Parts: structure tokens; sequence; C-alpha cells
């Protein structure tokens, strides 16, 4: 046994960072050597995107569309906000 | 006009725990 927190993947140094995926989203890991294992944290990405489950389109950050739902109509607007969310609300015309 | 937000994946943390491959 060799002090140094190894991944499941790498080994890396004590309290030491690094970047791995976890079924899709990119969470930079904070190991502690030990049965403390390593906590991993959602990355900053670089090109935020709003995607719609709706219609299958995908936007950029600070973008709106027009999109009808439950016998209605929503005009979802895609945000991102150092993140990436998808603010939904309703406009019957 | 009603608003909603479902929002998308507001931040993660795990906590992948898991043993040294030895002791045969």
């Amino acid at each position: 046994s060799k002090p140094g927190c190894y991944d499941n993947g790498k080994h890396y140094q004590i309290n030491q960072q690094w970047e791995r995926t976890y079924l899709g989203n990119a969470l930079v890991c904070t190991c502690y050597g030990g049965s403390r294992g390593f906590n991993c944290e959602s990355k900053p990405e670089a090109e935020e995107t709003c995607f719609d489950k709706y219609t299958g389109n995908t936007y950029r950050v600070g973008d709106t569309y027009e999109r009808p739902k439950d016998s209605m109509i929503w005009d979802c607007t895609c945000i991102g906000a150092g993140r990436g969310r998808i603010s939904c609300t309703i406009a019957n015309r | 006009s009603t608003t909603e937000v479902e929002d998308s994946k507001p931040k993660l943390s795990i906590h992948f725990d898991n043993e040294w491959p030895k002791e045969d």
C-alpha cells in the first residue's frame, strides 16, 4: 500500500484533482487518499448549449424558440448562467 | 404566459469509492 489516492482509472497525488466523466458529464474529482475516496464535481464547459428533448433540436446559450406542448404552446427559452439550463414558459397566442 | 422551467443539470457531485486491487 502506497500513499496516493488511486482513481478507478489512473492514480493521482494526495488531494490531487483530475477531469473524469460519469455516464456523460465531465466532473473533476478531488482524491483524499484512503477510505475517504474521491468526490467529483461538474466541470465548467466551453460550448454552453440548451437541448430540447421536445423537438430533438439543439440551441446555444442565449437563444429562444417557440414550441407547442400539452395541447398548448410554450415559448421555451434557452439559458445558461455559467451552467446550461432550459427555461420553459407558456405563451398561448 | 406561465413560467415553468424544468432546468437541465444543476451542477453534479459524485462519490465514487473503491478499494485497492491487491491482497490475492
